[PDB]
């Protein structure tokens, strides 16, 4: 028994694009005709974007969606690979549910990391979560986005409500579509911060956005396992875990910590890695890619 | 000064650590903007010369209650989870002295075209023939990038630490902190 020569995963946990619009606090939840940020070029020729001159709180809006499935993959060869895939996700999902995975999830939703320069330097930010199950809204989340730190996931009830209800996803047991809004203190006439494109600021229809999948690389940032050190926090869980900024390989192929390795040793080789290992290694499946030759 | 202040940064790797100093400089900048005074120095002790970089700590020069001034204040909010603190220490002795100094050059002389020809009013051949492209300087100083909050746009702040001194006499710091002749102990 081997692999197989090709092998792709679809994603599960699709995020949208999160456009930005602008207003002054204390309608924070009369926001319904904020205009948005409109970019402006000014001079080389430089792109720029600036909060409007009377208002101090940005509207930033995306939707995401929970599918489940995640051991089924989109494109296979040999069907005993297939098997033996598909009886260890059952073997996994059955002695623990997704329970760690969207208590994680949940934990990095309620903080808002997804401004990524656009957090820091805030007075007050905020988070607003809506279950959407028929055309009007079901329930109602609620967090602080200051209490919950960057360093820790942490406990609570509404954040354990959020988690069961990500994990009721992932199970496929049921469908998920949340509506994410997200406020932020900083004040008037300072430079907001899209995405850059290759300079101009990416822009969906006369209003600066962010793209799917930094929001999506945000929320992905729970791997706490890194074998060398950990003192440096959650990472973006990815094979061969690295970080475009800092520029080093973790869980390197070296060390018995790669994903492939894990990987070839559990499904192949037979033998079960380390729990956490195993929540990286779904973590992984989650986020799909390539896998083969 | 008679007491000083390390506070450490924390290890980032979602950010790169000149981002964080570059928002701590930020920081400090629109904070002596705010409270004011002109015997408020900066020193970094873990200067790597040969590579021009500044290191992991800053360490501010002030009195004492300057400083549990400059500890009670919210500018601290927001990235406290984002660095590490100090205390209030003595200076211990003896310690040399240095400075802090923002070194610009004509590093593209455009900006000298427009002043030469909104004072002079001559042709543009005219300016072109006076000062050359060659008056560019190369700087091998430590710099930090700054934004700002009217006139926004990135530029890069050089950092001069000035040979060492054994004796401080008076001497002032700008509204950016560095050394306008007063002197800061390096240890």
């Amino acid at each position: 028994l081997s692999t197989a020569s090709v092998l792709a995963f679809e994603r599960k946990l699709d995020p949208s694009d999160a456009l930005m619009s602008a207003g002054a606090w204390a309608q924070r939840d009369a926001s319904q005709e904020w205009p948005a940020v409109t970019v402006r070029e000014k001079s080389q020729t430089v792109d720029v974007a600036n909060l409007p001159s009377d208002a101090d709180t940005l509207k930033v809006r995306f939707t995401l969606r929970v599918l489940g499935g995640a051991g089924t993959p989109s494109a296979c060869n040999d069907a005993a690979y297939r098997d033996k895939l598909l009886q260890t996700v059952a073997t996994y999902v059955n002695e623990q549910g997704f329970a760690e995975l969207a208590r994680r999830y949940a934990h990095n939703l309620a903080n808002a990391r997804f401004l990524w320069r656009n957090r820091v330097g805030a007075e007050a930010v905020e988070v607003r979560i809506n279950h959407i199950r028929q055309g009007e809204v079901a329930r109602t989340w609620r967090f602080d986005a200051l209490a919950i730190g960057l360093r820790d996931f942490k406990a609570d009830a509404e954040l354990d409500a959020l988690a069961e209800l990500i994990a009721s996803g992932l199970s496929g047991s049921g469908h998920v579509l949340l509506e994410v809004v997200a406020f932020a203190r900083i004040g008037d006439g300072q430079e907001v911060f899209p995405s850059q494109e290759l300079k101009t600021l990416y822009s969906v229809r006369d209003a600066a956005a962010i793209h799917s999948q930094k929001i999506g690389n945000a929320l992905r940032t729970i791997d706490t396992w890194y074998p060398d050190e950990d003192g440096l926090g959650p990472i973006a869980v990815e094979p061969y875990g690295s970080v475009t900024s800092q520029g080093k390989a973790y869980r390197q192929p070296k060390q018995k910590l790669d994903f492939y390795t894990l990987l070839d040793n559990w499904v192949l080789r037979d033998e079960a890695p380390a729990v956490e290992q195993q929540h990286y290694v779904i973590a992984n499946l989650i986020r799909g890619g390539v896998f083969g030759e | 000064m008679d007491h000083y202040l390390d506070i450490r940064l924390r290890p980032d790797p979602e950010f790169p650590p000149a981002q964080l100093m570059s928002v701590l400089f930020g920081k400090l900048h629109q904070a002596l903007v705010a409270q004011g005074g002109d015997r408020i120095g900066v020193s970094f002790p873990d200067l790597d010369e040969s590579r021009s970089r500044l290191g992991e700590r800053l360490r501010i020069h002030a009195s004492a209650d300057d400083l549990r001034a400059l500890l009670a204040r919210p500018w601290l909010e927001g990235l406290r989870d984002h660095l590490q603190f100090g205390e209030p220490a003595v200076v211990p002795h003896p310690t040399p002295y240095r400075q802090v100094s923002r070194v610009q050059a004509k590093s593209n002389p455009e900006r000298l075209r427009r002043r030469l020809m909104r004072r002079h009013d001559l042709s543009e051949e005219e300016a072109r023939k006076r000062i050359p492209d060659t008056v560019a300087r190369t700087l091998d100083l430590p710099f930090v990038t700054l934004r700002s909050q009217s006139t926004g746009q990135h530029f890069r702040l050089f950092i001069r630490h000035g040979p060492l001194q054994a004796t401080a006499e008076e001497g002032g710091f700008t509204c950016y902190g560095l050394s306008k002749g007063g002197f800061v102990p390096w240890f």
